[PDB]
RNA sequence: AAGAACCUUACCAGGUCUUGACAUCCUCUGACAAUCCUAGAGAUAGGACGUCCCCUUCGGGGGCAGAGUGACAGGUGGUGCAUGGUUGUCGUCAGCUCGUGUCGUGAGAUGUUGGGUUAAGUCCCGCAACGAGCGCAACCCUUGAUCUUAGUUGCCAGCAUUCAGUUGGGCACUCUAAGGUGACUGCCGGUGACAAACCGGAGGAAGGUGGGGAUGACGUCAAAUCAUCAUGCCCCUUAUGACCUGGGCUACACACGUGCUACAAUGGACAGAACAAAGGGCAGCGAAACCGCGAGGUUAAGCCAAUCCCACAAAUCUGUUCUCAGUUCGGAUCGCAGUCUGCAACUCGACUGCGUGAAGCUGGAAUCGCUAGUAAUCGCGGAUCAGCAUGCCGCGGUGAAUACGUUCC
């Protein structure tokens, strides 16, 4: 990135913000994988959306710069026909 | 299903960045100069019909 | 408006040069500077004042030239070319022995526009069968 | 077809003869006369430091002594190839030469391009060192297998 | 001594119609005129496109079809406000770059 | 090629483009607002016919001359129709117009004209070889120093393909300065469509001097 | 493919629509259109703030929306073994043909063969043939010499001015673009039928189609493109169509094609000095000044441009230094910290600073290019383009070796 600064839709900002000061829901989908991790979003567990399916995630205090889309692969391994 | 991408262009982006320059003579994108506007076929067929000057061809 | 001078324009490759014949000492003189200095050595720079020399031998003529284009071989030759046709202007009766020289002309001669298809303008960067 | 003309080189100031313009053409590499000129006379300077001579003497000697008498030319007629040795011509006797000469100067392996440019010319000056040895092994190449090439062809 | 003076300059592609057009704009600075500068060369800019021949590849195969620019100025030391007003009216050339300024 | 097209290299040494003007700030919306008048003159082409529109262009003006070879279809009775055209038009350009008109003698010699006509006898499904000998007898009454012509595509809608085609007189493309017309046109068969090309070696243009 | 982060994109996955995203006819009301809120990933739906305009005695005129309706619209769906159109290929190789006539039972042949000559079916001579058409050539552009016309924003020699062609002046010259001049075997000599033509020499800026480009003949390959466009036929239609988010087009054990960078002392590194051409620029180029090691930023003059900006040419030369090694050779890979563009740089952008320092010390079998400003090599610009150019297209610098010859491929 840039400057001023990381950049969320927002949506995932107030949908965390609701989630932090209350009820403390987990497990939520998103679509948007753009967003950065934040502080204020640490603890909480995304299912996220590489496409074929959603993958959850948990976000350890480690992780905060990484994109949160980052950490599933889209990608299917290999494939290799004889191993070894 | 050029019908249907000329009408995604000619209708105002959600974001400037999006619009990728077309000629009006055909539907076909990608592979159009920026300056004229105009298909690399379509700047063609126009060359041997001759819309500009001038010389046309291959010289210097 | 001083005393009586020869000038002979001479171009090589798009690098035009103008020399001055004004008599004197013979130093000449490139881009207000000395022709040991503007291009060290270099060696060729003799060969750029040949002509002089393969002519009689010698005044020697002062040269002013003012020259632009090229790299430093090609001004130097325009130098060449440029000092050669002033040389040739100095008097009608010198030609004859110019002839045995060459060294006129100017053969034209530059790098070839690039072809289509092509890297050198003649060069293919590969082929292969199959 | 037809023999084609060639273009006289423009001959060097120093020394004066045109054969030293050739090796300013030969040793060139990338298109630098300029690398090959200082080459030159750096080459000049190392021969007047070392054993006290003209540069122009042993230089006439070594390149009178690195042009082969006859060459070898190899032709496929039947089974395995066939040399036919001939007399060369002589602009082919100072392009092998001096291209020998090169090519054997290139791998000396000295600190010094000059140097080595110098113990090389110094060594066809001797009637030695691999230019000499190479003009010697198309002299065994050639004569020991003339016969073929008699008046033939 | 030295004065502001109107400076017409032509631009156009073709160049029978350009000196055509000089012609036609500085005979008007002729009549009721004076000194009237001739239509100076300038150096023309051309500029190159190189397009595909096939429709689909044959990519070594090209063209180059180009448009070079033309450029030329006109002057009068005399301002001459009756050539000015007959400057108004120019029936030819229909494809020409005028620009006037002093 | 393997024939580039004649037109392409006859402008500029021999004959003028069919729309001059200068540019400018907008070289594309001129362009777009030609192109366009194409579009609607081709709509004009459906039974008025025409063989070439020149068009010429100085700032907020336009000069759309017309040649065809029945002048008459396009003014219509009492000159109501070429003013019709020009509300037509000038309601599209957004700027001041006066639509041109001109009438070629010996309108047969333009390839346009006697492309166009050989396609709807195509159309008109009569033989192709025939029609092709009409136009070679027809371009004779023309009078020209040569010309030649050329079908494709289904020809009588045998065969899964065929192409032909007829010449008398030189018809030098590779002369420069041969000033020879060439057209095309796209007939239309339920079979299918036809390919139609004619060049006309109208001849020789020789430059003048003063 | 002259720019796959989204878009492009067609394909996948998920979420949505069925006269439709796009065009027209009908009836039919009504301006069209937007300002925000709410829910949602968007797509869109639920609300309010809002439109309610222009010419007409009332029928209307006009774009345009909405509603319904049959029609239709739509397909980058299939078919280049249905095509138009466009383009490779032998090949810029010199051939391919026709009219008339003759000959042959006929197919076919003659002309187009033969002699000389040419890059050429080029020319010449002869020939039962004489012509002609499409090509080659010529005609065009570009480059080089020179004249004339015309001298600013360009030009600076002769004069003064200054840090500066910068400013007076000059409008010579360089330079610029119009019209001319010039090359045609023509002049001489020799050969040859005294023909064509070749060779040699002179004249000349350029000599024997001057150099380069354009110019691609009949046709071959059912060659390539239904996917540029157009479209015969066939198929689909609340879906082979349309909207959207995210992916993928960049996969990864590997093979191949094609480029780039190197494996180094003709060199590396540092310092100083010096010579270009062409192209681009107003939704732009962006100087100078300043901030940051750098990338860039702050700010802003000038320029619609022979004025100003992109912009500094690089190799090279001159010295200093390393002294032959996986190296002060090379830069890979990766880490950290920044930066430009963009709603947004994870997939899958570019650049910079710092750090890390693969492999490679010239490469088997095999194979490619090029006859001179060509090969060799160094930098620059542009099309593309928000950003992304080792690719492509051009520009100039430096600049060779060899061509005995048609035995062989």
């Amino acid at each position: 990135s840039l400057k001023k600064g990381p950049f969320v839709d927002g949506h995932l900002m107030t949908k965390i913000e609701k989630l932090n000061e209350t009820d403390k829901k987990q497990v939520v989908k998103t679509w948007s994988r753009r967003s950065t991790i934040f502080p204020q979003f640490i603890g909480h567990t995304i299912a996220v959306y590489d496409g074929r399916k959603h993958v959850p995630v948990f976000i350890s205090e480690d992780m905060v710069g990484h994109k949160l889309g980052e950490f599933a692969p889209t990608r299917t391994y290999k494939g290799h026909a004889s191993d070894d | 299903a050029k019908k249907s991408m000329i009408a995604k262009q000619q209708r105002t982006p959600k974001f400037k960045v999006q619009e990728y320059t077309r000629c009006e003579r055909c539907g076909r994108p990608h592979s159009v100069i920026r300056k004229f506007k105009l298909c690399r076929i379509c700047f063609r067929e126009l060359a041997y019909k001759g819309q500009i000057p001038g010389v046309k061809k291959a010289s210097w | 408006m001083a005393q009586v001078q020869y000038y002979g324009t001479g171009r090589r490759k798009s690098s035009v040069a103008r020399v001055r014949l004004v008599p004197g000492e013979g130093r000449i003189v490139v881009n207000n500077r000395e022709i040991s200095e503007h291009i060290p050595s270099a060696a060729l720079i003799e060969d750029i004042k040949q002509p002089l020399t393969l002519t009689e031998t010698a005044g020697t003529y002062d040269v002013l030239v003012n020259v632009h284009g090229g790299g430093l071989s090609g001004q130097a030759g325009a130098i060449r070319h440029g000092i050669a046709r002033a040389l040739l202007e100095a008097d009608p009766e010198y030609r004859t022995t110019l002839k045995r020289a060459g060294l006129l002309t100017r053969d034209a001669r530059m790098k070839e526009r690039k072809k289509y298809g092509l890297k050198g303008a003649r060069r293919a960067p590969q082929f292969s069968k199959r | 077809k037809g023999p084609v003309a060639k273009r006289d080189v423009l001959p060097d100031p120093i020394y004066n003869s045109k054969l030293v313009s050739r090796l300013i053409n030969k040793m060139m590499i990338d298109g630098k006369k300029g690398k090959s000129q200082t080459i030159l006379y750096k080459s000049f300077d190392i021969i007047k430091e070392r054993t006290g001579n003209d540069a122009m003497e042993v230089f006439e000697q070594a390149l009178k002594n690195i042009m082969p008498v006859l060459e070898v030319k190899a032709r496929r007629v039947g089974g395995a190839n066939y040399q036919v040795p001939v007399e060369v011509r002589p602009e082919r006797r100072t392009t092998l030469g001096l291209r020998w000469l090169v090519n054997y100067a290139r791998l000396r392996g000295e600190k010094t391009m000059e140097e080595r440019l110098a113990n090389e010319i110094l060594d066809a000056a001797n009637n030695t060192g691999a230019a000499v040895k190479k003009r010697e092994d198309t002299h065994k190449m050639a004569e020991a297998n003339k016969a073929f090439a008699h008046y033939r062809w | 001594m030295a004065k502001q003076k109107i400076r017409i300059r032509l631009k156009a592609y073709d160049h029978r119609i350009l000196d055509q057009s000089a012609e036609k704009i500085v005979e008007t600075a002729k009549r009721s005129g004076a000194s009237v500068s001739g239509p100076i060369p300038l150096p023309t800019e051309k500029s190159v496109y190189t397009i595909l021949r096939a429709v689909h590849k044959y990519k070594d195969s090209r063209e180059q079809f180009e448009m070079r620019t033309h450029k030329r100025l006109i002057d009068i030391v005399n301002p001459t406000p009756q050539t000015v007003d007959a400057l108004m009216r120019l029936d030819l050339p229909s494809g020409v770059d005028i620009e006037i300024k002093l | 090629g393997q024939k580039v097209n004649p037109v392409g290299l006859r402008i500029g040494v021999i004959r003028d483009w069919e729309s001059k003007w200068y540019a400018g700030k907008d070289y594309a919306d001129f362009l777009h607002e030609d192109l366009k008048i194409r579009e609607y003159i081709s709509k004009r082409l459906s039974d008025a016919s025409v063989s070439k529109v020149e068009i010429e262009r100085a700032a907020n003006r336009v000069n759309i001359t017309i040649h065809t070879a029945k002048p008459g279809m396009v003014i219509g009775k009492g000159g109501s129709e070429v003013e019709a055209l020009r509300k037509a038009l000038n309601s599209l350009t957004g700027k001041r117009v006066h639509i041109n008109i001109l009438e070629i003698k010996r309108a047969d010699l333009d390839a346009q004209l006697v492309a166009d006509n050989i396609a709807r006898q195509l159309e008109n499904r009569v033989s192709f070889r025939r029609a092709q000998k009409q136009q070679i007898q027809r371009t004779m009454r023309a009078g020209a120093q040569g010309v030649k012509t050329m079908v494709s595509g289904r020809l009588g809608g045998a065969d899964i393909a065929r192409s032909e085609y007829y010449s008398e007189g030189t018809v030098p493309l590779h002369t420069l300065r041969a000033d020879i017309d060439y057209a095309t046109s796209e007939a239309d068969t339920t079979y299918g469509k036809l390919g139609v090309k004619v060049w006309i070696y109208r001849g020789e243009v020789l430059p003048t001097k003063k």
